[PDB]
């Protein structure tokens, strides 16, 4: 049964496809780790913890629930058959009615009733499901030495894997993909690193693809190597042996806006106050809007992608603009247009999404004489009689004082809690959809 | 049939003087259509039922047709 | 082996004038060299063809070099090239196939041995600073070079003594009359940079406001009497002056100097550097602070485009993305004007923009061919429709692009593009336009470009700036009624193929306009009569309602008749001469096909099968030989009977329509210089036969072959083309060519059994004639042809062209009685005309019917023409006797058989 789950599974995406094998192995751990009852819920234990790191966050609550709701089934009685059936017409809104009354039940009863989706979703991860399993602990614990990782856009996971260059204490060289110079270094420090070990990443395969259909077709126990292969889910179809062969893992995004203000602030390495405080609004701005972006039906439209490239090219608007006034006088109305407009709108098709981003810029970059930027900090503007450094300072403390609160999606973001409330339902009501579905089949 | 050049520029004549000819077309369906929807011998036949003659490809001369005859049997399509 | 022995003969001549005549040139490939001197002695002493190519293969490294001394030069075909190459001193097909390289340049006016000056393909002539002196021993990369470097340094100084002229006070109309419009548009630019930066330096704008306005009228006054190419110069810059009034005026209009700043920096800057010894690098573009580098390359009097914001705000991503070294990209529906818009940016810096237009023709070798070319020069090149490739060759390009673009971020010397090392200039720029929402980028490109979505233009705003550079008193308000009813024609109207009301067809409106000032004015009329000849042919019937509801609705004047009844009465005679009668409709149409034949020289009708297009065009050439009395030579020429080696010609034969057009331009006879010739192509509408002549179709009226002939078409020369469906036709020649189409057939059945009948007669008489046409009564004809059309027919013809064998049968079966005749009484003839008339009838309408139904026709063409007329029998007929013709069955014609065993 939960085998024909999981090809369910991989039905949907083409990156979640399991092999047969693959299962019998990960029953194997159940005996590897350390009567028919243990067995059981041991092996509903170890296939989740190993088999949930390959599926993005939706596909790993569907899995959650429908293990929850197999081993359930078997255990417990019709009545609870019932009320969970309930709870997921409920969370699905198919079928209405209350539960046939238990602490899990009453819990989960508080969850639904107070319109608790986020909590809903997880009381069954919560619950049952005891170890999870981040990078290091599936990197660690595999006998395969390819691993594959897919993320979406305005994430990499690469840095991670920098991380646990420290974890090991091993070097880890960082291949760029895209052109035949970095193909041939590509196929060289592969042929290097298959015989002196080392660990070895590929950055986003996907538009070698055809370089994928060509070499790593005839290239798919050394120590301290293991080759990483980093792509996109969004991405074009990668080969089927390819992923077979390969350990495949999903790379999750952050849940904070403050850390990405300050992942951006600690790489702005220089120019002098005001170039200081217009990069320091930038990366607030770009954090904001990135952060934004994510509520694809209520934050925008679509779903566009804000990368680096646009923060570095108002980056360049800032300096130049600041560069070329002898006054200091700093044109607001203009960077507000250009960046409005040329810098992060132009890729926009939609008239509602620019209005959004124009609104954030006039936000943004008013230049008051105190900007409270968020509901929590107000930021002044800098004095005429700093150094650079001494900003620097500043600015990290106050970066460091600051507190992103848990409605930063809403208070920070500027957007209605109802519009939250009804993206936290959408996304409850197409889990629970997707489970229903496997459920009745 | 023979070219002559008798009045109006070239004539295609049958080889007779007195019996006509008719040109038999079995299977006037089996022509197939090209990558664009249309096919070539039901054009040319249309040209050389309509417009009495046709166009050469080689030294590109009218032929005139007076007295031939276009006859044809096919199944429904 | 006369043709191989011919093809050593060129090709060893060809060789020989490239590489032996000259020396020096002959140390590169020693061996190749030894190997073409043996090959020309055997030659002369005497399959050997193989050889010659392999040389020619292995002497491209030398040919690479060749190419190298001057890259404009690369922009030909290797087949062009050294055709120039071979010919060292006749200084001849070089100056009459340089628009690849120059791009909008012609020819060159050279006069005793020397070059004087140089002529665009517009008609605009630039004169040299100074001559160059041409000599035979002179080689022609030489110069070549040297007159690029002269045009380019006279530009230059036509622009600075532009400059000078303007500056002294002088006025406009005295210069407008002597250099070309890149020098007078860039003084004009830098002029209108400075005083706008005074004006901004204090508080006032108006004086200089006015001052401009007063410009544009002394431009307009000198419009409205000059000659063609000073009309189009003078069209030109007043686009540009019509954009300096209106960012005066909204510089004006500014509450604080905090919006004037702003709309100051959107906008393009012009100046020029007074201090650095370099010429051609002394002016330079400042737009939202960004710098960028005018280049002083020849452009000519192109078609300026009117300067919306939305085209400044193109204007400033694209100088965005190019000054962090980054690619270009427009994406969206079509029609919004991406790649005009990437033309405008780049001939806006006095530079030319190299286009790709991306296809499945467009195989991977010619596009890097192309994209090291112009990495290799310097050019800026644009790619329109990229997402029209295949994946192979998607990838290819896009790494190749790729690697260009980051070879330029890094500021690299070289690049190893396409496994050779080539210069890499640092003013290179790629831009891509894409039509997505039917893909997109792919990543390698998409981490080194600038997406942009820009919108659907200001139709009001263009629509608006035309009607004043054409002289409309009332242009802004008529502008909006214009695109105020396309709005509400696409919004209405039926969701067809062929309909397209966007920018494209209002510019086409406009453009046609022009004809017809001078026999309705400048005013609302003119829009109307215009609007009406180049969107009501278009249209179904109830589209045609929907026009002219809304056409009334909108527009004020309701569209009073013209003076046109001398031409409708050359129609009715030339109606009357070929037997057609004159329905409503049937004139609607040929006035259609006749007006706009006046203006558009190729035509596209369109309807059913044999809803009457070869009537119409024909009715309308007789009426108008008949009206201007004006010779027709008319080649009927079937599209797809003839295949693309036949019609055009095959690597050499002239095809047909090759040889038709060079014995018309050659005119021995000088015939075809007072006549009008007819090209009808009478098929099927082929894009791999239509898009082998998009030069014949646009405003370059000049057709080109595979060999490299750019045969003229005259004037009179008007293409006509007649299918019967448009699925498979490019919305681009749609757009080209003027359409007609017939929603409905242009006769009734009454007209059309009349003209059979005529035709039949024309190839007691004529009381047999009206016996004939009386028994044909309308009243029994329509019940019968309704009581048909409600069978089933095996391949379903209409019962209309059906009648051209009802008629034709009929009236042979009579003639087949012609000699008995004179032997019968009056209610006997009436019997047997009557019974003829039945049996083709019959065998006519239902006669692609099956036995019962035929019998059921029977039935009713007994019941339908009356009892007293002789009952048709299901197997009557009529036998010849000693003495007279009798009426019988076919029961007495069978004739047993007797057949042997085997
Ligand atoms: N004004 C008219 N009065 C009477 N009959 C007419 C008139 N105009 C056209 N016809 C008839 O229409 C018939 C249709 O032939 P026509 O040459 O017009 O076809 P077409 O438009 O070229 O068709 P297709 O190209 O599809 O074969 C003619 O044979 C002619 O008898
Ligand atoms: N600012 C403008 N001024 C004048 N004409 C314009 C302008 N913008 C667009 N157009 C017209 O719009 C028409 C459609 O452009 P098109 O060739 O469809 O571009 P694309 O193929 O990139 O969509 C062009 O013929 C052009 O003349
Ligand atoms: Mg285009
Ligand atoms: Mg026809």
């Amino acid at each position: 049964k939960i085998f024909s789950m999981l090809e369910k599974f991989g039905q949907f995406h083409w990156f979640y496809g399991i092999s047969i094998g693959q299962f019998l192995s990960c029953f194997k751990r159940v005996f590897i780790k350390k009567r028919v009852d243990e067995i059981l819920w041991l092996l509903y234990q170890e296939v989740y913890c190993q088999f949930s790191t390959a599926l993005d966050k939706k596909f790993k609550m569907i899995m959650a629930m429908t293990m929850f709701c197999l081993y359930k089934f078997d255990i417990e009685s019709e009545q609870y058959k019932e009320a969970v059936l309930t709870m997921i017409g409920v969370l699905s809104e198919s079928s209405d009615g209350v539960p046939k009354l238990n602490d899990d039940l009453r819990y989960l009863w508080d969850y639904v009733t107070t319109k608790s989706y986020i909590s809903a979703l997880n009381w069954f991860k919560n619950e049952f499901f005891v170890d999870e399993w981040n990078i290091a602990d599936v990197v660690a614990n595999s006998e395969n030495n390819y691993f594959t990782m897919a993320s979406e856009r305005d994430v990499d996971g690469t840095f991670k894997l920098i991380e646990l260059a420290k974890a090991s204490k091993e070097s880890l060289k960082i291949i760029p993909l895209g052109s035949i110079e970095n193909l041939n270094y590509a196929q060289e420090e592969i042929s290097k690193s298959k015989i002196e070990g080392g660990w070895i990443l590929l950055q986003n395969i996907q538009m070698s693809l055809s370089w994928v259909k060509t070499y790593l077709h005839k290239h798919v126990e050394h120590e301290k190597f293991k080759m990483f292969m980093t792509c996109h889910l969004t991405g074009d179809k990668l080969p089927a042996p390819l992923l077979q062969r390969t350990d495949r893992v999903v790379y999750e995004d952050i849940p904070g806006i403050l850390d990405t203000v300050k992942d951006l602030w600690g790489s702005q390495f220089f120019s002098g106050v005001w170039s200081v405080y217009c990069t320091f609004l930038l990366s607030w701005f770009h954090a904001l809007i990135t952060a934004r972006t994510r509520l694809v039906p209520h934050g925008f439209s679509k779903k566009y992608y804000f990368n680096d490239c646009d923060f570095q090219f108002a980056s360049v608007y800032l300096e130049n603009v600041l560069a070329t006034n002898s006054t200091n006088n700093i044109p607001w109305a203009q960077v507000r247009d250009h960046i409005a407009t040329i810098v992060y709108g132009g890729k926009i098709d939609e008239e509602k999404d620019l209005e959004v981003v124009a609104k954030l810029c006039a936000h943004v970059f008013c230049g008051s004489d105190n900007l409270q930027i968020v509901p929590g900090v107000r930021i002044p503007q800098p004095l005429l009689q700093q150094s650079e450094e001494e900003e620097r300072a500043r600015l990290t403390a106050i970066l460091s004082n600051t507190i992103e609160p848990a409605d930063s999606l809403s208070s920070w973001l500027q957007l209605p809690r109802e519009s939250i409330l009804d993206y936290e339902r959408l996304q409850a009501k197409e889990v629970a959809s997707s489970t229903e579905q496997l459920l009745q089949e | 049939t023979n070219y002559v050049t008798t009045s109006k520029g070239l004539t295609l004549l049958p080889k007779s003087d007195i019996k006509n000819l008719v040109l038999f077309c079995d299977e006037i369906n089996l022509p197939k259509l090209d990558k664009y929807g249309s096919q070539n011998v039901v054009l040319f036949l249309r040209q050389l039922m309509e417009k009495q003659g046709f166009w050469k490809t080689p030294e590109n001369k009218w032929v005139t047709i007076e007295r031939i005859h276009i006859v044809g049997a096919c199944n429904p399509p | 082996i006369q043709v191989n022995w011919v093809e050593v003969q060129f090709y060893w001549l060809d060789l020989y004038g490239i590489l032996g005549e000259n020396l020096d040139i002959q140390n590169f490939l020693p061996l190749e060299t030894s190997k073409f001197k043996s090959l020309t002695s055997e030659y002369k002493m005497i399959l050997t063809i193989d050889s010659l190519k392999m040389i020619k293969s292995s002497l491209s490294t030398f040919l690479e070099r060749q190419r190298r001394q001057f890259p404009r030069f690369y922009f030909l075909g290797n087949d062009d090239l050294l055709k120039i190459i071979g010919s060292g001193k006749h200084h001849d097909q070089v100056s009459k196939f340089m628009k690849k390289m120059f791009g909008s340049i012609e020819s060159i006016i050279f006069f005793e041995d020397s070059i004087t000056g140089v002529r665009s393909v517009e008609g605009e002539v630039l004169n040299l600073n100074e001559k160059i002196e041409l000599k035979d021993s002179i080689q022609a990369q030489e110069w070549l070079n040297i007159l690029d470097t002269e045009i380019k340094l006279s530009v230059f100084t036509q622009f600075r003594d532009c400059l000078g002229q303007l500056k002294d006070g002088t006025d406009i109309e005295v210069v407008v009359s002597k250099y070309i419009f890149q020098a007078i548009l860039l003084s004009a630019q830098v002029m209108w940079t400075e005083l706008v930066e005074k004006c901004l330096q204090t508080n006032e704008f108006s004086k200089y406001w006015k001052e401009v306005d007063m410009k544009i009228k002394g431009l307009l006054d000198k419009l409205n009497k000059s000659s063609d190419n000073v009309k189009k110069k003078i069209e030109a810059l007043l686009v540009e002056y019509l954009h300096f009034n209106n960012v005066i005026g909204q510089l004006k209009n500014c509450s604080t100097k905090e919006e004037a700043r702003l709309l100051w920096a959107k906008v393009q800057k012009f100046y020029q550097k007074n201090d650095t010894l370099d010429d051609l690098n002394s002016v330079f573009i400042s737009q939202s602070g960004y710098l960028l580098q005018y280049k002083f390359e020849y452009i000519g009097i192109p078609e300026r485009l009117i300067y919306t914001p939305l085209l400044l705000v193109g204007f400033a991503t694209l100088t965005d993305s190019l000054h962090q070294k980054y690619g270009g990209c427009f994406f969206g529906p079509a029609g919004t004007g991406k790649t005009e818009t990437v033309k405008a940016f780049g001939q806006n810096l006095g530079r030319v923009v190299v286009v790709f237009n991306c296809d499945d023709s467009f195989d991977y070798q010619v596009l890097s061919r192309l994209l090291v070319g112009i990495t290799q020069i310097g050019a800026w090149g644009c790619f329109d429709e990229f997402n029209r490739l295949d994946e192979k060759v998607l990838s290819a390009v896009s790494a190749n692009i790729q690697q260009i673009q980051n070879g330029l971020q890094v500021g690299k010397s070289h690049i190893t593009l396409l496994e050779e090392e080539t210069p890499l200039s640092p003013h290179t720029a790629v831009f891509i336009t894409l039509n997505p929402g039917y893909s997109e980028l792919p990543e390698n490109l998409k981490k080194s470009f600038r997406e942009f979505s820009m919108k659907s233009p200001q139709s009001g705003t263009i629509a608006e700036m035309i009607l004043q550079i054409m002289g409309f008193e009332d242009s802004k308000s008529l502008a909006s009624k214009i695109v105020h009813f396309l709005e509400l024609l696409s919004s209405k109207c039926s969701s067809m193929n062929h309909y397209h009301f966007g920018l494209r067809t209002l510019k086409g409106v406009l453009r046609n306009c022009s004809p017809l000032v001078s026999e309705f004015g400048e005013g609302e009329k003119t829009v109307v009569e215009s609007l009406k000849r180049v969107i009501l042919p278009s249209l179904g019937d109830t589209d045609e309602l929907v026009f002219k509801d809304e056409l009334s609705k909108i527009f004020d004047s309701a569209g009073t008749p013209l003076n046109s009844k001398a031409i409708v009465q050359c129609l009715k005679d030339a109606g009357q001469r070929s037997g057609f009668s004159m329905s409503e409709e049937f004139l609607k149409k040929c006035m259609q096909f006749y007006y706009m034949q006046k203006t558009q020289q190729a035509l596209i009708l369109v309807g059913k099968a044999g809803c009457g297009k070869t009537a119409t065009w024909k009715t309308v050439i007789d009426a108008m030989a008949i009206f201007d009395g004006h010779a027709n030579v008319v080649y009927v020429i079937d599209t797809k009977v003839l295949t693309k080696e036949s019609l055009y010609g095959s690597m050499w034969r002239d095809g047909l329509f090759t040889s038709i057009l060079r014995r018309v331009n050659d005119d021995i006879t000088g015939t075809f210089k007072n006549s009008r010739i007819w090209v009808v192509f009478d098929s099927d509408l082929d894009p791999e036969y239509v898009e082998a002549m998009n030069s014949v179709l646009d405003d370059n009226k000049i057709l080109t072959l595979p060999n490299g002939e750019r045969l003229p078409i005259p004037p009179n020369f008007r293409i006509l083309f007649e299918t019967d469906n448009l699925d498979h036709t490019t919305p681009a020649t749609i757009t080209r060519c003027g359409l007609l189409w017939f929603s409905t057939d242009v006769c009734s059945i009454s007209s059309k059994i009349d003209h059979l009948l005529n035709k039949s007669y024309e190839a007691e008489l004529d009381k047999l004639k009206d016996l004939i046409s009386d028994s044909f009564d309308m009243a029994s004809l329509t019940n019968i042809f309704t009581c048909s059309n409600d069978l089933v027919h095996i391949l379903g013809v209409r019962t209309f062209n059906k009648l051209e064998t009802a008629v034709q049968l009929a009236v042979h079966l009579i003639s087949s009685y012609r000699q008995w005749f004179q032997n019968l009484d009056d209610k006997s003839l009436k019997d047997v005309i009557t019974l003829l008339i039945k049996r083709s009838l019959l065998y006519a309408l239902a006669g692609d019917s099956t036995g019962e139904s035929q019998r059921a026709f029977i039935q009713t063409i007994n019941t339908y023409f009356g009892h007293d007329s002789q009952e048709l029998s299901d197997y009557s007929t009529i036998v010849i006797a000693n003495d007279k013709l009798s009426f019988s069955s076919f029961c007495s014609e069978i004739p047993s058989v007797s057949l042997e065993a085997h």
